[PDB]
RNA sequence: AGGACCGAACCGACUAAUGUUGAAAAAUUAGCGGAUGACUUGUGGCUGGGGGUGAAAGGCCAAUCAAACCGGGAGAUAGCU
RNA sequence: ACACAGGUGGUCAGGUAGAGAAUACCAAGGCGCUUGAGAGAACUCGGGUGAAGGAACUAGGCAAAAUGGUGCCGUAACUUC
RNA sequence: AAUUCCUUGUCGGGUAAGUUCCGACCUGCACGAAUGGCGUAAUGAUGGCCAGGCUGUCUCCACCCGAGACUCAGUGAAAU
RNA sequence: CGAUGUCGGCUCAUCACAUCCUGGGGCUGAAGUAGGUCCCAAGGGUAUGGCUGUUCGCCAUUUAAAGUGGUACGCGAGCUGGGUUUAGAACGUCGUGAGACAGUUCGGUCCCUAUCUGCCGUGGGCGCUGGAGAACUGAGGGGGGCUGCUCCUAGUACGAGAGGACCGGAGUGGACGCAUCACUGGUGUUCGGGUUGUCAUGCCAAUGGCACUGCCCGGUAGCUAAAUGCGGAAGAGAUAAGUGCUGAAAGCAUCUAAGCACGAAACUUGCCCCGAGAUGAGUUCUCCCUGACCCUUUAAGGGUCCUGAAGGAACGUUGAAGACGACGACGUUGAUAGGCCGGGUGUGUAAGCGCAGCGAUGCGUUGAGCUAACCGGUACUAAUGAACCGUGAGGCUUAACCU
């Protein structure tokens, strides 16, 4: 509907970089602890992207301290302060859930050049 | 599972109270061929809303 | 205090700068415009009948058309009454905007919930299903026992059974008003309201508050 | 989203490798424990010389779930597995002195600030 | 329930529906008018008209798509050589449903579905 | 080599669901056992009712078995309904 | 008893894959099973998928799920070897 | 104990918890030596118990695909 | 006894109150905390497991609590079939034996398409006094009603300390319920792709069929819970036990006899839903119909002609409505459905061609191609001019007004 679309449009971010599944991204999120806002980085492989305008989201998978950690960011959330693409990854799928059963060398994804 | 008394012809008629058929309210007349037909259906000659729609 | 008749437009989120995503139902509230004012003398109670939206002239019948003409107002898509509180006055032709809710913090939203058709006891009443295995013969979602033996020798009224679920009037209470946008005729309330997209909604200032 | 019979990994160094939730605490008929929730556990697997022993019945705080936690913006943080920190039955203080793997902000509360401080990373 | 769902089951499985609608689309392209049950004609609109839309622009890829959807080379040929050009200016709605009573055998409500520019 | 192994045909029939006025007076479907043997199977034959036959369950002996069926004694008898 | 999902001995034995007469898809050949049309509720039947958990179900892991091939490496107690 | 009533004997193991299981004890109600005793590899659509894997068995059900059920047309039962 | 199917479990309950929790209160050998006991109170709530066929019980760990009972010790034309209670077999025991056992053990067919009552839903008829379209009122009915913890009050009152409140306020939970799909997910045999075997499209290439959707990987809409919103209340009235005031009988005393007050999750309301068949059939607003003559058994009579309204129905396109009816939208003066156009979404760089490579294949064209149910538009197709039903001013008697 036009009304809902306008409501979401006047709210969407205008600066979201173009990334793809298999890209390594650093997402800088706002962490409020105490009375002070700091900026915490979460870096990992984009294993899934949901494009729904304002309701767009993307899932980033990392291995921190031995444990596998997936985080679904709402792209247009003000909590997500920035997104940067560190590595540009070559995959053929839209959603890389097969990386959940992979570690180390098996979990490597090659870089798409050009 | 099964009846414990035989229901009456009265009860049977009261059940069949809703079994009546409804006549078609009114037939249309094709404006060209002039023959009756159901609303929104072609005539038996192959007419619908005037034009000949199927060759016989 | 009186409510308005809006339409359910859909659901979305409102991001707060603080970082919260508020799920909101968007309700378009076009100008509710009064048709009849009821009072103790003629009707025995105080209420305003309002209409909203528009209707095809070729589907506004002459009784409806004459009612609207007496009100001196354009035909809407329906007619809804709101009971008036003490010392609350409206004239026959007033248009009531969504601006009415500019102050109120919580509203009650009444709608017609989505109709689920004929629902089994599992869906309709949250009945526990019986064993899917372990010998169960043909009795996986059936309601089990429905009474007792020879005393009372009947099934009680109000027994939870299969039947029509939904497609009924449902009021959800104390929804927080997130935004009143009188310019675009929007009322954004936090959370879900009854009904499908594009269905009619009654929005009142919350009775409990 | 942890229930009875759920096996959790142990995010501390108390000695246990695997524990089983035998009770979700804090309410009648309570089904699941998320992150930050206290559960009763029995130790199923432990290292030979640790603070805790196999078959011990004690408490634990769930710190990572594979179901994940929602944040106010609608984001979710999931983990590859379920993990808890063993706690003393009475004090409900962690038994170990070291927290392994990341934890989350839902632990940021005076009950588990020691866990938060000892944790290597807090999502 | 069935809220906002599209496509008639027609008391068949999915593979049967797909095969039957291939046969019926081929019949309709071949004969330009067929008699079939009214629900099948309504469902056939959504199979046949996309084929004509596809055939309006002739390319090898569009020929091959039409051949995947119809599996009949002479049907593809008729589409792309006759009905594409015949319907080039028509913005959709290439077929017409004409209700024609009921079958004797089962009292099924019948209908003719024909190409609009047949007569 | 083998009363050997896995496994079709073939022979059986452990579990389950369905079916239970069945498609069927015992089956279907999914699994299941044996599958060169004390195997299975066709044709023909023999054993006859207090008798047969029985790797034995009172099993089976024409959908009938702690005494087959058919006819007869016979309208047994029935202090029972 | 039926134009009945049962039973009925023998012979023939194509292609591709396959160990195969398994199985899959086909050939020759033969069929679509003698009510259809719609709809797309509960519920029943037969199936598919399923977050997190994983036998907490239950009399019982019943049923499901799972395992599953070939080559090779490797293989415990016990043993009548 | 396919045997034990008392009895869920007692002790040990397994479990968080074990009337079942396993190992013992001997107080064998009422084992016992070819109506065999006690062992026993292998075997078993055999009984009991435990574990790994696996899972809608379950927490707790959801959706989907088909055959019915529902409506129309034709035929047209049954127990009672 | 020409059959009333047993235990337990499951499912689904319903009532009682001799109340387990929560609520109110008296006494206490009640300092506080925590108790003990009794009274009132049935609104709501009132464990999961291990063992066993169990009920029970014991145990483990919860909980505010894990109530007691009735309901054919509720519930097998609802399920199970472990126990029990057929036929097989064995052990102990008894018996010469056949066999047997308030012993044990292994195995062992649970039928019924609902006529009536009932109940859950959903329609058709007529009624409601001219007809019709709406909006109501609210007699009545139903739903709901649970509770933890933390913080503040306040380390205050109380207490020698140890400990540690009432009342009041705030927050956050569990269970339950309603709604919803924005999110997170599931599903998504109608979308995209990968891939095995095989057959076919003459062949290559590219596709299609079949193999559980062949096997998979994703996934739109819808539907969904595990997802996220909301709810239980506050308030009022009359009370329970109980506490009183004033106060005689009975010069005092006395909560009572007259009078007056307070008093609880119980009751009546307040919240939500149904609801005028509420036959006591209600109200309000609007709309429509303003013609002729015959008739005799003369009256709420029948007839014929003319007339056919408001509206309804029917039909069609249909719906986030639905078993069917119903209900909603729309029918050319039209976006109702399909198609079409644009977008979105999903999948993931089609085909063809070119280049590189011996080739598999890669690269480029190319985030390409395709894309359901979605969004925004678009009369291209289909929603027909009609016809049909429904009438023509609406009884009697009284009363009050109007002339
Ligand atoms: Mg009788
Ligand atoms: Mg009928
Ligand atoms: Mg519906
Ligand atoms: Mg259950
Ligand atoms: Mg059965
Ligand atoms: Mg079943
Ligand atoms: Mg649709
Ligand atoms: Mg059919
Ligand atoms: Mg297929
Ligand atoms: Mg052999
Ligand atoms: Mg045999
Ligand atoms: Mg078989
Ligand atoms: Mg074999
Ligand atoms: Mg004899
Ligand atoms: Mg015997
Ligand atoms: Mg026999
Ligand atoms: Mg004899
Ligand atoms: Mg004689
Ligand atoms: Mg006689
Ligand atoms: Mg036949
Ligand atoms: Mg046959
Ligand atoms: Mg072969
Ligand atoms: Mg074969
Ligand atoms: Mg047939
Ligand atoms: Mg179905
Ligand atoms: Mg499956
Ligand atoms: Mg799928
Ligand atoms: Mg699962
Ligand atoms: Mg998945
Ligand atoms: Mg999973
Ligand atoms: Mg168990
Ligand atoms: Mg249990
Ligand atoms: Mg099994
Ligand atoms: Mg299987
Ligand atoms: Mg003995
Ligand atoms: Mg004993
Ligand atoms: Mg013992
Ligand atoms: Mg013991
Ligand atoms: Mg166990
Ligand atoms: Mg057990
Ligand atoms: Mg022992
Ligand atoms: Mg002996
Ligand atoms: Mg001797
Ligand atoms: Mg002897
Ligand atoms: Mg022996
Ligand atoms: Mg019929
Ligand atoms: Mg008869
Ligand atoms: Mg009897
Ligand atoms: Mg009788
Ligand atoms: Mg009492
Ligand atoms: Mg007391
Ligand atoms: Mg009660
Ligand atoms: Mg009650
Ligand atoms: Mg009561
Ligand atoms: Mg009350
Ligand atoms: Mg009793
Ligand atoms: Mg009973
Ligand atoms: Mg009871
Ligand atoms: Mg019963
Ligand atoms: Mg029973
Ligand atoms: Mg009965
Ligand atoms: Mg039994
Ligand atoms: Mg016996
Ligand atoms: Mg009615
Ligand atoms: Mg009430
Ligand atoms: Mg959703
Ligand atoms: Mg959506
Ligand atoms: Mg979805
Ligand atoms: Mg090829
Ligand atoms: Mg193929
Ligand atoms: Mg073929
Ligand atoms: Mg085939
Ligand atoms: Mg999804
Ligand atoms: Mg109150
Ligand atoms: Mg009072
Ligand atoms: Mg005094
Ligand atoms: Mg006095
Ligand atoms: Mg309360
Ligand atoms: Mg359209
Ligand atoms: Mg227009
Ligand atoms: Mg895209
Ligand atoms: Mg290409
Ligand atoms: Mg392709
Ligand atoms: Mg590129
Ligand atoms: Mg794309
Ligand atoms: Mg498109
Ligand atoms: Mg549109």
């Amino acid at each position: 509907s036009n009304i809902i679309k306008q409501l979401e449009q006047e709210q969407m971010k205008q600066d979201v970089p173009s990334f793809r599944p298999g890209d390594t991204v650093e997402v800088k999120v706002w962490v409020v602890e105490g009375s002070k806002k700091r900026l915490q980085a979460f870096e990992g492989v984009v294993i899934a992207i949901r494009n729904r305008g304002l309701h767009s989201a993307f899932t980033v998978r990392k291995i921190s301290n031995g444990e596998g950690v997936e985080r679904v960011f709402q792209t247009h959330s003000p909590v997500v302060d920035s997104i940067s693409v560190k590595r540009r990854g070559a995959v053929r799928k839209a959603k890389l859930y097969y990386l959940r059963e992979r570690t180390g060398k098996a979990a490597r994804i090659k870089e798409r050049l050009n | 599972a099964v009846q414990q008394n035989k229901p009456t012809r009265s009860k049977r008629g009261m059940r069949r109270s809703h079994d009546a058929l409804t006549a078609v309210t009114s037939l249309s007349v094709d404006k060209t061929s002039g023959e009756k037909h159901l609303r929104h259906h072609i005539t038996a000659d192959g007419y619908y809303r005037g034009r000949k729609v199927i060759a016989k | 205090m009186i409510g308005l008749v809006g339409k359910k437009v859909g659901m979305t989120r409102i991001f707060t700068e603080d970082g919260v995503s508020i799920p909101v139902t968007v309700i378009e509230v076009e100008a509710n415009r009064v048709t009849q004012v009821k009072d103790l003398a003629n009707d025995g109670y105080r209420a305003i009948q309002v209409t909203t939206g528009a209707k095809k002239a070729n589907r506004v019948t002459k009784p409806e058309a004459g009612h609207f003409a007496k009100a001196g107002v354009e035909a809407g898509r329906g007619l809804w009454e709101f009971r008036l509180a003490e010392g609350e006055e409206f004239t026959v032709g007033q248009s009531i905007s969504v601006e009415l809710f500019a102050d109120v913090k919580k509203v009650d939203v009444t709608g017609t919930s989505k109709g689920k058709g004929f629902a089994g006891t599992v869906k309709r009443w949250n009945f526990r299903t019986q064993d899917a295995t372990h010998g169960n013969s043909l009795s996986h979602r059936v309601p089990g026992s429905i009474g007792q033996n020879q005393t009372p020798g009947k099934v009680f009224k109000g027994k939870k059974m299969a039947g029509q679920m939904g497609n009924e009037r449902v009021t959800v209470q104390s929804l927080d008003v997130v935004r009143v946008d009188a310019e675009r005729n929007l009322l954004l309330v936090k959370g879900a309201v009854p009904g499908a997209t594009g269905s009619d909604l009654i929005v009142k200032p919350a009775v409990k508050a | 989203m942890i229930q009875e019979q759920t096996m959790l990994n142990v995010a501390d160094n108390s000695g246990a490798r695997r524990v089983m939730c035998i009770k979700v605490l804090g309410g009648s008929h309570r089904r699941y424990a998320g992150v930050g929730d206290i559960i009763k556990i029995t130790i199923k697997e432990a290292i030979p010389r640790g603070k805790v022993k196999k078959g011990d019945v004690l408490k634990a705080v769930v710190v990572r779930t594979k179901k994940g936690v929602r944040r106010p913006d609608g984001s979710v943080i999931r983990f590859d597995g379920n993990a808890c920190v063993l706690l003393n039955n009475n004090s409900e203080q962690p038994i170990g002195t070291r927290i392994f793997g990341p934890v989350t902000r839902e632990l940021r509360s005076e009950k588990f600030m020691k866990i938060i401080s000892l944790a290597p990373e807090v999502l | 329930m069935r809220h906002r769902k599209s496509g008639r089951q027609l008391n068949r499985n999915s593979s049967h529906r797909q095969a039957m609608f291939r046969n019926m689309a081929g019949s309709l392209v071949r004969h330009e008018i067929i008699k079939t049950t009214l629900p099948k004609a309504k469902e056939l609109r959504r199979v046949v008209e996309p084929l004509i839309t596809l055939a309006k622009t002739d390319s090898v890829a569009n020929r091959r798509l039409a051949f995947a959807r119809t599996r009949d080379n002479e049907i593809v040929a008729k589409l792309f050589n006759e009905l594409g050009p015949r319907f080039a200016s028509r913005a959709g709605g290439y077929t017409r449903i004409l209700k024609c009573g009921f079958r004797a055998g089962d009292n099924a409500p019948m209908a003719y579905i024909e190409l609009v520019d047949r007569s």
